[PDB]
RNA sequence: AAGAUGAAAUAAUAAUAAUAAUUAUAAGACUAAUAUAUGUGAAAAUAUUAAUUAAAUAUUAACUGACAUUGAGGGAUUAAAACUAGAGUAGCGAAACGGAUUCGAUACCCGUGUAGUUCUAGUAGUAAACUAUGAAUACAAUUAUUUAUAAUAUAUAUAUAAAUAAUAAAUGAAAAUGAAAGUAUUCCACCUGAAGAGUACGUUAGCAAUAAUGAAACUCAAAACAAUAGACGGUUACAG
């Protein structure tokens, strides 16, 4: 749970490059 | 294992009987090497099979294999009787499952409740 | 024997190719080995190929792809148009060294195109020829474009365009001018980029 | 990808279209009809269309395809059969 | 005798082998010359030697003396 | 002016002839006128509604293979990336 | 309120009749952003205006031809006109492939709907065409 | 098995649309790990529109967050998340798709892959 | 609110059908001609012409085979005449 | 006014506001494009998506050492229709009831529409269940396409396989087949004029419908297949 909740918070919260596909 | 694939499970299985049966190091290719791999493959199929009643085209495929098993171990039998009696004894199998014509038909499957 | 003859023979000289022979993309140097004949043989349809020629053709060059096919006919186009092309260039005087001291399949220097050598001065009756001038034609709106010599070219000019450029429109290229051909380059694609000047 | 043909009873296009060039005449009609219509009738800004109208349509008001011979003609040559 | 490019001997025949290639026997050989790939070489090196007119009607390959 | 339909533009750098200057020319050029065109396997494409639009109609109806010149394979694959794209509730 | 954002022009051109159908979309400005969102891209319509080829005095197989629609378009452009409606932008649509639809195109881009043809800005067709769905009726063996 | 799940979640909360998905994501990679599961990447896509207007249980939606989760479970457990995603409301559509590993351990997700990163290794160089 | 007046417009013209086009004030007839251009090229008016009826599996079958093999039929013969065009052209 | 038709009319379309349109709910059944059934499957079948389980490919390595082929009887599976129970029933739709058409309508066409079509558990074991072509093995001249591998540097118009298409030879009553309808070998199934007749009787099985097995008397010099030339067609296209 604790690598769940770092990857969580770093993946979704900070403004990073997504795979939005345009 | 418990995650992977049943394939795998059945991979191993094979690796197992054969180890156990062969005559030597490489050997897969005795009766007895090839009727312990087709009993492995035999018992999952008629898992799948019990799991799946209406599965009539896996069905023949399981007849089909059961009757491969019996033409190999009558094969056997004529070339070493010997090893085919000790065959037949560690799969399970007596001398008339192998000898006798074996449909695997509807009246089978209610004389042995096999579902 | 009859293999090392063969080997050796004229239609064994001509490299195997298969481009196709009605391209419509971009040209920038010569794909078909050009095949000529001589009048008393094209008089008898005789072309050192497999199959004589249909009489229609009266040119004297054609390019080839197959001796024969399936359809039972020589896959030829009668034109040998690209050694015009050279030789005009080699009219113009200007020059484009790898010529001096496993494959590489890239063009060597200029691909055949021109072997003289850069610094030479025309003699004239006039007297040394300065500068080369050559017809053209200006050919769209646009450094503007000029079909010189079998050739496309950049055109720049000393101040601007005259009143005819704009008074034809795109009927300017039915008009001859001169150009100077300041100087020509060859790039990695294969094409001479030549550019001149508008007098 | 390439559809050979099986051997065939002949090789002809049913209705093989031709170059209709269009009447010089009735171009210029349509021309000074609409001058007409834009500019006015009796309008003298095309004139020289009614001029030209009226040279063209002076005399005369008004002023086939080969591919079925050649077709038929180079249909055994072409076609690939196989040899008898 | 010696262990292919994969380290493997070779101590039974392969199907191929195992196939009767009597039609090889039979199909007229296709002809090969080292030419032929220096050949094409040249002219991707020198796609303008292409432009220079080729006669390929022979005169006399017998009177050939080089 | 007239029509650019009518005209030929000659590109720069090439080389050309007399022909290049008629009718025969642009006529010609008319009668003679990619990413799944490769070793990419088109189904893992099927989370990428736009590059797999390109291969559908404007109401989304697949491109016959004639159309999209692919390969047997990747027909097929393409096919079974988009039908499994519109069922997971993209395209 | 109830504004007005555009005009629909709805056309049904069936084997039998054609069925014209005139309406417009109503909007209230003023509710969470996904119900706003919902209600602006579904936005309300009201019919104004409903005719068929029967209402201009055509009946039975005359219903169904090219000049009972062609007649019935070009009295949907008058109406239109008469209601003083042309004020928004009109948004055709097309629902079915009957011989009354080149009828509704040729009035509607016509001097019958010279009004009316220079309001539209969409044209958009609704064909409703099912991917299995229910059995068609039998042939009829004629 | 490695599976590859590509979750649709529903963003009502317009201020933080991201919110709904986070938590989608920790829901699911808990069952996964708590269930001697592994997950390989969370991949986010974006906030996209839907082609139409899908209407999971009673509610309707126009847009929704995208997300990919690429995660090595069995298959058990794999069918309990997909039961979870399907009874979900914040969910709107969801698909889980088998990622064939007979040839290498390590498979990057379905987007990486069409990009041209086979394995997650590449994707770390 | 305000951002979200600014995204409709955005998000209503995203859920495009396919089957829309946008009117040319000057000729409106060049519209509706590139709408029915939409309709043949996706085979729109076709697919409602045959949903009209049930047609057996078997007949569809053999329509389909019969339909492909004349399409496969016109490609061919348009290959043969391209070929005869060239050769008569070559002087053949 | 609608709906339908060739045109109309329907005991149960609409002023009780219909039809059309725009929304919202509900239910069943089906699976547009890709597409070629290419393929997969023993056949029957099988192409909206995903997962689990099971099967199916090629080539190399190693292994067994003829363990093979075919297959009476037997076994299994087997479209559509049909039946027995229980669910479901939106569309379609035997029967039935009406409206037309007609000399007549018992029909084609139109409207309501039961059974059925759907699902679950069974029974039944028949189809133009067809490639009207049983399975296996060895062999035989070409071409062109794909299709799938293996290379070699898009080019070798690259080799090796399968399929498809057109053929040589061969065969054949021919149509035609064409790698089998050829050359051979092995095993099984089946046929012996038409009609009576796939009928009767018996038996077996099945809840039934029926399925399987399957006669004889009587009568006749017929009966059929391919092809040929016409005639004809409510048969096509082109011209005049
Ligand atoms: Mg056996
Ligand atoms: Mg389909
Ligand atoms: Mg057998
Ligand atoms: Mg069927
Ligand atoms: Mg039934
Ligand atoms: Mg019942
Ligand atoms: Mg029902
Ligand atoms: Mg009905
Ligand atoms: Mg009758
Ligand atoms: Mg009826
Ligand atoms: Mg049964
Ligand atoms: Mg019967
Ligand atoms: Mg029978
Ligand atoms: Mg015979
Ligand atoms: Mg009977």
């Amino acid at each position: 749970e604790s690598q769940l909740l770092k990857k969580i918070d770093k993946v979704f919260n900070d403004e990073t490059e997504e795979f939005t596909d345009a | 294992m418990r995650n992977s694939e049943n394939k795998n499970a059945i991979k191993m299985a094979v690796e197992l009987a054969r180890k156990e049966f062969e005559r030597f190091p490489g050997d897969t290719g005795s009766s007895e090497v090839q009727a312990a791999c087709m009993t492995v493959r035999i018992q999952n199929m008629a898992n799948h099979i019990k799991e799946h009643r209406k599965d009539f085209a896996n069905t023949r495929n399981l007849r089909i294999l059961v009757q491969q098993r019996q033409a190999i171990l009558r094969y056997l039998k004529r070339d070493n009787p010997e090893k085919y009696y000790w065959t037949i004894q560690k799969l399970g199998l007596n001398d008339a499952a192998i000898t006798d014509e074996f449909n695997m038909d509807r009246r089978y499957m209610q004389d042995y409740e096999f579902f | 024997t009859l293999a090392e003859l063969l080997g050796r023979s004229r239609i064994a000289q001509v490299a195997n190719n298969h481009k196709p022979l009605t391209y419509t993309g971009k040209k920038f140097h010569p794909t078909h080995q050009i095949i000529e004949t001589k009048p008393s043989t094209l008089y008898r349809q005789e072309w050192g190929l497999k199959s004589a020629i249909p009489s229609k053709i009266k040119s004297r060059y054609l390019v080839y792809n197959d001796l024969d096919t399936l359809e039972r006919i020589t896959t030829f186009e009668p034109r040998g148009g690209t050694q015009w092309n050279r030789l005009r260039f080699q009219e113009m005087g200007v020059p484009i060294n790898p010529f001096f001291k496993k494959f590489n399949t890239e063009i060597i220097g200029t691909g055949g195109l021109s072997y003289s050598l850069p610094g030479k001065l025309k003699n004239s009756p006039n007297g040394v020829i300065q500068r080369t001038v050559v017809p053209g034609r200006i050919l769209n709106v646009v450094k503007w474009l000029a079909a010189i010599g079998g050739f496309v070219a950049d055109v720049v000019f000393f101040q601007s365009p005259p009143s005819s450029f704009n008074s034809m429109g795109d009927f300017i290229r039915m008009k001859t001018f001169l150009f100077e051909i300041l100087e020509a380059s060859m790039e990695k694609n294969g094409s001479v980029s030549m550019h001149a000047r508008l007098l | 990808p390439v559809y050979r043909l099986p051997p065939l009873p002949r090789l002809k296009v049913k209705k093989p279209i031709i170059r209709q060039e269009a009447n010089k005449c009735l171009v210029l009609m349509s021309n000074l009809l609409q001058c007409w219509s834009s500019y006015g009738h009796m309008s003298p800004k095309c004139a020289g269309l009614v001029t030209e109208l009226k040279s063209c349509t002076s005399e005369s008001a008004l002023g086939k395809s080969n591919i079925n011979y050649h077709a038929a003609r180079l249909y055994d040559r072409i076609n690939g059969k196989p040899h008898d | 005798p010696h262990a292919n490019n994969k380290g493997l001997y070779k101590t039974r025949p392969n199907s191929s082998d195992k196939r009767v290639g009597v039609k090889r026997l039979y199909r007229p050989p296709k002809l090969t010359y080292v030419e032929d790939r220096l050949r094409s070489l040249f002219y991707k090196q020198h796609p303008w030697e292409l432009s220079r007119p080729k006669i390929l009607v022979e005169n006399e390959i017998g009177d050939e003396n080089y | 002016k007239i029509d650019q339909s009518l005209s030929k533009k000659l590109p720069k750098g090439t080389i050309y002839d007399p022909f290049d200057f008629s009718m025969g020319r642009i006529h010609l050029d008319r009668k003679y006128q990619d990413i799944m065109k490769s070793g990419a396997n088109p189904l893992e494409f099927y989370a990428r509604p736009r590059i797999l639009s390109r291969y559908v109609t404007s109401t989304g109806r697949i491109q016959h293979r004639d159309i999209t010149g692919l390969s047997a394979k990747n027909q097929r694959r393409l096919s079974k990336a988009i039908r499994r794209c519109q069922a997971i509730g993209l395209m | 309120k109830e504004e007005v954002v555009k005009y629909i022009l709805h056309g049904k051109f069936t084997k039998n009749n054609t069925h014209l159908t005139f309406s417009s979309v109503v909007e209230d400005k003023n509710l969470t952003y996904n119900d706003t969102m919902l209600y602006y891209l579904n936005l309300p319509q009201k019919v104004k205006i409903s005719l068929s080829t029967g209402c201009l005095g055509f009946r039975k197989a005359a219903r169904g031809e090219y000049e009972a629609a062609f007649q019935t378009s070009g009295r949907m452009f008058e109406l239109i006109k008469e209601k003083n409606m042309l004020n928004k932008d009109i948004e055709v649509v097309m629902d079915d492939f009957g011989k009354g639809r080149a009828a509704f195109i040729s009035a509607l881009v016509g001097k019958e709907g010279a009004s009316v043809v220079k309001k539209v800005v969409k044209i958009s067709d609704a064909t409703k065409l099912k991917f299995g769905g229910v059995r068609s009726p039998k042939m009829r063996r004629l | 098995m490695l599976y590859e799940l590509i979750g649709l979640v529903r963003i009502t909360n317009s201020n933080a649309p991201k919110l709904e998905a986070k938590e989608l994501s920790s829901t699911i990679g808990k069952l996964i790990i708590q269930n001697r599961g592994v997950v390989r990447d969370i991949v986010p896509m974006g906030i996209r529109y839907l082609p139409k207007i899908m209407k999971k249980d009673q509610e309707k939606h126009f847009r929704a967050y995208h997300f990919l989760m690429l995660f090595d479970s069995s298959a058990a457990v794999q069918s309990e998340i997909l039961r979870t995603l399907k009874k979900d409301p914040r969910v709107i559509r969801s698909s889980i798709v088998k990622v064939d590993l007979d040839k290498q351990l390590d498979r990057a997700s379905s987007l990486h892959r069409s990009l041209g990163k086979k394995s997650i290794l590449e994707l770390v160089n | 609110a305000e951002i979200a007046r600014s995204s409709v417009e955005n998000a209503q013209m995203r859920f495009n059908s396919g089957k829309s086009i946008i009117v040319n004030k000057n000729n409106p007839a060049e519209s509706f001609k590139r709408l029915n251009r939409i309709m043949f090229e996706n085979n729109i008016p076709g697919d409602k012409r045959s949903q009209r009826f049930y047609m057996k599996p078997g007949k569809v079958a053999e329509l389909k085979r019969s339909q492909r093999h004349r399409k496969e039929f016109m490609m061919g013969f348009k290959r043969l005449i391209e070929i005869v065009k060239d050769a008569k052209r070559k002087g053949y």
